[PDB]
Parts: C-alpha cells; structure tokens; sequence
C-alpha cells in the first residue's frame, strides 16, 4: 500500500521541478511504476552491499556507493 | 471570483520549485515505500534516517531528470502534455 | 637540525600531498607510487576545488548571500559547460536544477 | 575507525579564492564527496594506464594522462598547467 | 518502367542491412576522416589497420544505435521521416 | 588532407539508417549525422592519442582504441 | 608423492582457476586473495561462457550454420533479457542488430 | 611475458555444450574479450567491496556480492549457485 503512499501533488511538484507545464492523468501510474523499478534496483544493490558487510541495517554510505556503481553518484553523504 | 488562465499558475509553480531545493516528496510515504521494497529482499531490515534521506534525494533527482526528458520528448512531438509513451521513449533511449 | 619544510609547503600548494600519497599507497592501485604523482594529483584537486568554489561563490553573490550552500554548488556545476560535462552522471543533493523555462512553455 | 575529512583544506582553498565567503556543513560534505570522487576516478584511470603497458608504478605522467582523459577541454589544459607549475615549484 | 513503391525498397534495405553484418561505410573514407581528425592532436600520427577497423566498428555501432533512437523518436512524434531535431533530442537525453 | 567529412557519403548514412530500421531519411539529416559522427570520432580519437602519448607510443594500436571506447562506457569486443 | 591434480578437475569446471588467481594477484586488486575467490570467479566465468555459447549455438541452429559467427554471438547476447541488461553498454564487432521493424512501418 | 587467452577453455565449454558446432576466430576474440571484461568488472567490484569494508583480502563472499551486483536477474542467482557448487567441490 506504500506504493500509492506517494501523492499525486508530489508527482506534480516533481514535474514542476523538471520544467513541465501540464501532466496527463494516466502518467502518474507509469511514473510510480518506473520509480518502483528504480528504487527496487537501488535497494537491491544496497541490500547486497549491506549483506556483504554482515550488517542488518542499510547505512547511507553503501547506498551512495550503490548509486555510484550505477552511474548515478550521490554527493553530500 | 478571480480566475487564472491555465498555465500561469503552472509556470509560477515551475519557477518556485526551481529556485528552491525543498523536499518535494514527503518523508513518511517514501520511507514506507523503501521499507516495503526492502522487506522482500531481507526481513527485519533497518534504515537509518540519513540513508532514507540520501535515497530520497537520489530518487527525486532521477525523477526530475526523467521528467525533464519527458517534457523534452513532448515538445519534440509538438505536445504540451506528457504521456507515458514519452517516459517509455526516454527510458528506452537512456537504456533503463 | 633544520626545521621541517613538509611536502605541500615546499611546492607552494595548499592541498595535502602527503594525504594523497598515503591514500594512493593504501589504495593498492599500483605496486609503486612516484614522488610527483601525489603532487600532481593534489595540484589538480586544488585547481578543481578552487574553480568550483569560485563559481559557487559567484552564484552566491548573485544570490545576495556570502555563504556557499549546495544549491550554489549545483548551479555552479550546471552553469559552466566543462564542469557540467565532467559531472553529467553526478547528482548533487540539496541542489535542485537550473531555473530554465522552455520557449514554447512561456505565453 | 576514524574517517578522513578535507574541511580545513577546502576551507583554506576558499579563503585563498574568496577571503570573505563562508560555506555550510552540507556544502562541506558535498565538496568532500566531490573531491573524493574525482580522486577515485583519477586514481583508477592512472592505475588502468599503468596496467595498460605492464607498468607497476604511477608517476606524474599517469596522473597527467588521467586528467586529460577525464577533464574536458580548457579545464584539462588548466589542470595540466597547474600540475606542471606545482611540480616545477617542487623541483 | 516498373517502379516499386517509395517505402517498400526502404523496408527491404532495412531487412537486408539488419540481417547482414557487412560494414556500411567504406574503409578508405573513414580512415582518411580519422587521420584528418587526429592530425589536429598529434603531428605525424600513424594508425594501424586493426585500430581503424575497431574505430569503424564502434562508429557504425554508435551511429546505428543513434539511428534506432531517432527512428523511435520519429514514431513517437507520429512521424516516419527522421529530422536533425530527433538527433539533437536523442543526444541531449543521454547528455552528449 | 582536409575536408574529409564528405568521405562519409550520403548512401553510407542511408545504409546506417537502414540498419537502424529507418524507413524515411530526410535530406537535412546527413549533415547532422556527419557532425555527430565527427564529434564522437574526436572524443574517441583524443582519448586514443592521449593513451598513445602516455606510453611513448607513436602509432595508434587497436588495443588503446578499444580501451578508450570502454572508458567512455562503449566497450568493443573482438579486438 | 601423489600425482598433482589440476584445478579444473578439483573444482569440476573448465576455466583456469590458476590463471584467474594469477591475474587477481598480478592485477593488484587486493594485497591478499582468498583460496575460494579464483574458484568462484572461474565458476561464474564458465557459467556465463556456457550460457552465451549455448544461446549462440541455438541461434546458429535457427540459421543452420554449424559454426559460431559474431552475428550469432550478437544475436545470443541481445536476445536474452538478462544478457541484454548485463551487456547493454557493450559493442560487439561484426554483429549488427536484431531485425526488428515497427508495426506502423510495415504495410 | 605470455599473453593471456581463454581459447581452449572457451572451446572446451562449447564442446561440452554443443559438441557438433565449432567457433570462429573472430567469435573467439569476442568471447575472450567478454570473459576478460567480465573478469575485470567482477574483480574490480570485489576489490572495491573489500576496500569499502576495510578488508585487505578478496574471498568467495566478495565474488558472490559482485555477481549479485553486476549480473542482473536470473543470471545472478545462477552464477551464485554455480560458485557455491564450485566452492563445495573444492572443499570436498
């Protein structure tokens, strides 16, 4: 149920930050699905990184390495 | 009552969300989604607050870039609206 | 005998040559590490840091404030061509995007 | 274990560039991450260059070629100029 | 003067050049262009045959993939003919 | 020799587009794809000549070219 | 002493565990390499090679040639979905592309 | 020195998969490049995994995590099972 936990105004604000004037009504589900796929990939990488270190909590640090190994490096952490 | 044309409020929202770097996605739904996704790979898995922040920032920046490419494709198709086919084309060119 | 002249002060360079050399040696990236390789790497890192901080301070000056915060760094990275091309696959948190509007979007 | 930080180094670089401009802790973390990422990229490129021709050492030329490969255009040229000036000041 | 339709021979050539792996750009003009491009970097530079071969294979593969992306952009814009705006959009999506 | 950007002929571009599944090919796209092929070639060639100059090498080998292609995330197999 | 046994028979595989360990040690990835790491590497490389060669042989069977061609290898790589995402940013020489045509282009 | 090549190992793998079908030298070069690139990718992932955990050795767990990371989908668990089988055969 947490997949629908993110809100349509949140997606609208995300598109506003991306310089989009107007948003079609059937693209919210597609954006949620592709966000789920991206989060699944990044979370799988972070889970493998956490399990390699004999750790049960996903720290911020291996998350930014999981993002950076995918060509999406994160700064500030 | 006062009425605004379709677009000027959209342009104002674009401007006000591009000058500032506030967190558009709420903390709790994104955190709950992250826990739901991670619970299928590893049970009883914890997430520190800074990890959730970092993942939320990366996701928001990725979705903003994807929406930028989606709007770019929409303008290329002489269209103002953004359709799921635009997202599919942008991801296919980006190889996602 | 004589006082220590260190390593970074000998080259007149603010970035640490010693820390770069220690990281390169402990990173086992090569069996041997030359003397000038940490000097060169520290010089390049200092030049890149100085350029980034100069552009970020300029952006903060256009923002009517005197403290660099990560939105200024993101604006500095994305505004200049070569740093945007270098950091194209690089995401800056608390940075946002460039405040640009497409031509067809404006009325 | 302890974790290294480049707070003082980036601080003194900024004061050398802008003597009257501050910097936040989050921007300090962003700068740290940026410098570490560039360090890892250049070091990996230099290690690849050394392994490419069966060389077990990394010299200033390896870092030079790594900078020219990674940094584009005038940024690369100014980086080579600054590195050469640093090495000549060392000698 | 039996003439085929303008678009059936196009599909036939598409099938022929997708089934076959023979190279499309002739080796001599590509080699000359490579030498022209490289003469601005290093004076009196030599290219071995396998180097030019590999460069040609990579260049045709990149051009082919870009052509599929621009064709997909064309169909996405309800169009058949590709235009340089499609190439610009495809380049900017990947950030080239 | 200069002005070799015309070496990539229009039928060669048409063949490349047919391999990409392009049915209709505009007359104005040939200059654009010559430009993008040129830009890609300068990028790969400048990486290759930096690799060549690093190792006291004067002739560009196939190895360095494919290593440059891999470091731009476009690794080529078969060499 | 007893006759020396090669690593291929010990690990029940074909890829050279000794050579893999040699490039791991000489490739300076870490100052130490465990005993089972080259075995695991040889097993993974052997499985990936077996899957790719099996798919290439199947593609050759659909084409009826008895010899594996770079076209067959490219078809095998780009036909499997997992191999497609694994080898997505990878160029295969003399391979071409899949013969896919859009429905709107076909009459 | 001796130039590395997996020619006979790839040929033996092909024969144990498809004994009737052969392979060409261009295809042999492609397979050798694929094997080398996958080896370097997995070894670099293992080295970075060891460095991030402050570890100075590369073990079977490093290779397991690397093949879980780079190899996507069913190939990840298949390579994990193959590596576990090889490890058990080594220990037996």
């Amino acid at each position: 149920d947490n997949i629908q936990g993110i809100t349509k105004p949140a997606i609208r604000r995300l598109a506003r930050r991306g310089g989009v004037k107007r948003i079609s009504g059937l693209i919210y589900e597609e954006t949620r699905g592709v966000l789920k796929v991206f989060l699944e990939n990044v979370i799988r990488d972070a889970v493998t990184y956490t399990e390699h270190a004999k750790r049960k909590t996903v720290t911020a640090m291996d998350v930014v390495y999981a993002l950076k190994r995918q060509g999406r490096t994160l700064y500030g952490f | 009552p006062h009425r605004y044309r379709p677009g000027t409020v959209a342009l104002r929202e674009i401007r006000r969300y591009q000058k500032s770097t506030e967190l558009l996605i709420r903390k709790l739904p994104f955190q709950r989604l992250v826990r739901e996704i991670a619970q299928d790979f590893k049970t009883d898995l914890r997430f520190q607050s800074s990890a959730v922040m970092a993942l939320q920032e990366a996701s928001e920046a990725y979705l903003v870039a994807l929406f930028e490419d989606t709007n770019l494709c929409a303008i290329h198709a002489k269209r103002v609206t953004i359709m799921p086919k635009d997202i599919q084309l942008a991801r296919r060119i980006r190889g996602e | 005998r004589a006082k220590a002249k260190t390593r970074s002060s000998r080259a007149g360079l603010q970035f640490p040559v010693g820390r770069v050399h220690r990281l390169l040696r402990k990173g086992n990236y090569a069996e041997r590490v030359g003397a000038g390789a940490p000097v060169y790497l520290a010089a390049v890192l200092e030049y890149l840091t100085a350029e980034i901080l100069e552009l970020a301070g300029n952006a903060a000056r256009d923002n009517k404030k005197t403290r660099i915060i990560p939105r200024h760094l993101q604006l500095a990275v994305r505004n200049d061509e070569e740093l945007n091309k270098l950091l194209g696959r690089v995401t800056i948190a608390q940075g946002g995007v460039l405040p640009n509007i497409q031509s067809v979007l404006l009325p | 274990t302890r974790k290294e930080s480049y707070a003082i180094y980036v601080y003194k670089v900024l004061k050398q560039v802008h003597p009257d401009t501050g910097i936040s802790s989050k921007a300090m973390s962003i700068m740290n991450s940026f410098v570490n990422d560039v360090f890892e990229r250049i070091a990996g490129e230099a290690s690849r260059l050394a392994h490419y021709n069966k060389r077990s050492t990394i010299t200033s030329r390896e870092i030079q070629t790594a900078v020219r490969l990674l940094l584009p255009g005038e940024l690369a040229k100014h980086a080579v100029s600054e590195g050469t000036k640093a090495v000549t000041k060392y000698t």
